[PDB]
């Protein structure tokens, strides 16, 4: 479980960039379930990162 | 001009004066009292009450207790509020006073510049104050003194929030109050009180939630014994 | 001595230069006020002729000017004030102001909590920096050692005295409070 | 272009309103009507640190960043 | 020509006579080539470096980094590997400023 988190943070970027395409076309049927997936993907272990964040 | 410790549990009126015990003492006057010279003045109607815990020391505060609806923020009170805006990096919330309060994105448990919490507009939050002086908008934090949120944060998913007067809240928040135990004997319940005049209830059935919502606002009146058992029996149905 | 009306022939462009509150046209110097004729010879000849009333009833603020003010309300991130004196002279009316959270100290630093800096009811000395937007109009600053609250006021109505650079104490009840003390 | 002399209404409209014993007796002020301070130092003469000046001169002189 | 290889000994005749004002001091001593690069870097020049030790080349890098905060500008450091990318950040975090 070292490459899973990197694959996750790679997936979340394309899901964040598909919103601009769904908005450009004008088809919010997919842009709504994609927004729900985007908010459904953000966990807390992903953002742990390093020790002295703050 | 009567004297204190003699008119305890007596209805007073604005403009009246009373004599505290003789040797000026440093007892602080409460909400409805103001200290002038070596006398006390009454500015609110109500009933005198005095609380000194267990000892012959101070041990003692003078405060009248009345019935009213308008709420003034007091430092250290548990107040339920409703979010109103999301301007900047704060969370303006309506508590019921003259001015709205102000949260911060990091005030929640484990919140940083990345893992911000989800707070929408028009949601109810359980939280405590840390600054409530009459010099700034009140500000509230929402986890703990130490930092572990003990039930605090955003609450309420399948209940009802209604409004009652400050008197019923004061009556319920008593160490010798048997209201909640008997009311919960009929209908199991869980409550989250708020010192701004708000209550969150959640029964099992929607009918029971309606009944608890209506019958809790009337418990400030209808004194127990000769009245309460018969009212409970009548509502059993 | 003689006074002026806001137009007359005074001097040529070679026989002096325009000063304050004057305008020139077609090689002549023309008056623009009704004050008194003062010709500051200074040094180097060719005096800079100007007309000044010397009785200022009102004066518009500028890009840079020292003004004495009076706080009206304070917020967690700004503090609205009321301009009361333009430097020395009393002002017949009152304008409005706003102190943003960058002009308190002379470093434009982080922290700097506005709440304990400019408590309402005080009188402060500040400097303008701009002509402002329609929300905040003058954008005063106190980023100097000589600027800040000068004459504070107690909780119960007693004239205060400075006690330190960051801390203040009540003289009567010996209560401790925070301000931004300016040099006298 | 001869200027003229005023008349009553103007000469009364342009009026400038700018001990000699005692009269109107009832309206005097006498007839009608401890503080141990332990004051601190009276000013604070700023003779001391004034942090802004510190941090500025500090960094400019120091000029090390290490 | 656009390319001048400076000789290893010819240019340098003095180091402290020039740059009258101080710089990013080092606890140890600076080598001839680090001061040689710093001398050119002061004139906002372009510098190429070919050496063997790793941190020895970083002296001029942190010279430029310390020089930026005296100019309030920003600098970009590119490291094409993740392990080395954060070590320098850690080195300069407690050392000074914000990175």
């Amino acid at each position: 479980e070292g490459l899973v988190v990197r694959c996750i943070q790679r997936l979340a970027e394309m899901c964040r960039s598909l919103r601009g395409a769904a908005r450009l076309v004008g088809e919010p049927v997919l842009g709504a379930k994609m927004e729900t997936a985007a908010t459904l993907l953000r966990r807390d272990i992903v953002f742990a990162a390093s020790l002295y964040t703050q | 001009a009567r004297a204190a410790r003699t008119v305890l549990g007596q209805v007073v009126l604005p403009g009246e004066e009373l004599l505290l015990p003789e040797s000026r003492v440093r007892v602080v006057c409460g909400p409805g009292l103001r200290r002038c010279g070596d006398r006390l003045l009454v500015t609110k109607c109500g009933r005198l009450r005095h609380k000194e815990p267990g000892s012959g020391s101070g041990g003692g505060v003078y405060w009248v207790d009345s019935q009213q609806k308008r709420y003034v923020p007091v430092k250290g009170d548990h107040v339920i509020g409703i979010v109103t805006a999301k301007s900047g990096d704060i969370f303006k919330v309506d508590v019921g006073g003259s001015e709205p309060a102000s949260l911060s994105y990091l005030s929640f448990e484990g919140a940083t510049k990345r893992n911000r919490p989800n707070v929408q507009v028009g949601d109810l939050i359980y939280g405590q104050f840390v600054v409530a002086n009459k010099d700034m908008e009140p500000e509230m934090v929402c986890i703990d003194s130490c930092g572990r949120a003990n039930g605090m944060g955003v609450i309420g998913q399948d209940g009802l929030l209604f409004k009652v007067t400050l008197g019923l809240i004061r009556k319920l928040l008593a160490p010798d109050c048997e209201i909640i135990q008997e009311v919960g004997k009929l209908h199991p319940l869980e409550i989250v009180f708020g010192m701004n005049g708000r209550i969150w209830v959640k029964a099992k059935t929607i009918q029971q939630t309606l009944i608890l919502a209506n019958i809790l606002e009337a418990c400030e009146h209808m004194t127990s014994d000769q009245r309460k058992q018969i009212f409970s029996r009548l509502a059993e149905s | 001595v003689r006074y002026c009306i806001p137009g007359e022939r005074l001097c040529n462009l070679e026989e002096g230069s325009p000063g304050s509150g004057t305008y020139t046209r077609h090689g002549y110097i023309f008056s623009s006020l009704a004050g008194c004729l003062m010709k500051s010879s200074e040094n180097g000849a060719l005096p800079v002729v100007s007309v000044v009333r010397e009785t200022e009833s009102q004066l518009l603020p500028d890009v840079g000017a020292i003004v004495t003010c009076k706080v009206s309300s304070i917020n967690s991130r700004f503090a609205k004030v009321h301009i009361l004196y333009v430097g020395s002279m009393p002002l017949k009316n009152s304008f409005r102001g706003t102190i943003r959270k960058e002009d308190v100290r002379a470093t434009e630093k982080d922290k700097v909590e506005i709440y304990k800096s400019f408590r309402p009811g005080d009188i402060v000395l500040a400097k303008v920096i701009s002509l402002g937007d329609a929300q905040s109009n003058y954008l005063l600053t106190t980023a100097e050692n000589e600027l800040g609250v000068v004459v504070a006021h107690s909780e119960s109505g007693i004239q205060m005295v400075p006690i330190s650079w960051c801390e203040m104490q009540c003289p009567k009840t010996h209560t401790k409070e925070f301000r931004k003390v300016a040099r006298v | 272009a001869l200027a003229a002399r005023p008349s009553a209404f103007a000469s009364t409209l342009c009026l400038r309103y700018p001990r000699t014993l005692d009269l109107y007796k009832t309206f005097l002020y006498s007839r009608q009507v401890e503080i141990s301070p332990l004051v601190a130092i009276t000013p604070f003469d700023f003779k001391s640190a004034s942090p802004d000046d510190i941090v500025k001169a500090n960094q400019k002189k120091a000029f090390t960043r290490e | 020509q656009w390319a001048i290889p400076v000789d290893a000994t010819s240019p340098v005749g003095d180091f402290y006579r020039l740059i009258p004002q101080p710089a990013f001091q080092w606890a140890f001593e600076p080598d001839v080539f680090q001061k040689q690069a710093i001398l050119h870097l002061e004139r906002h020049d372009s510098v190429f470096v070919a050496a063997h030790t790793s941190a020895g080349k970083t002296v001029v890098a942190e010279y430029a980094i310390a020089l930026a905060q005296k100019h309030m500008t920003r600098t970009i450091y590119t490291s094409p590997i993740k392990a080395l990318s954060n070590q320098k950040f850690r080195d300069f975090r407690n050392t000074f400023g914000d990175v």
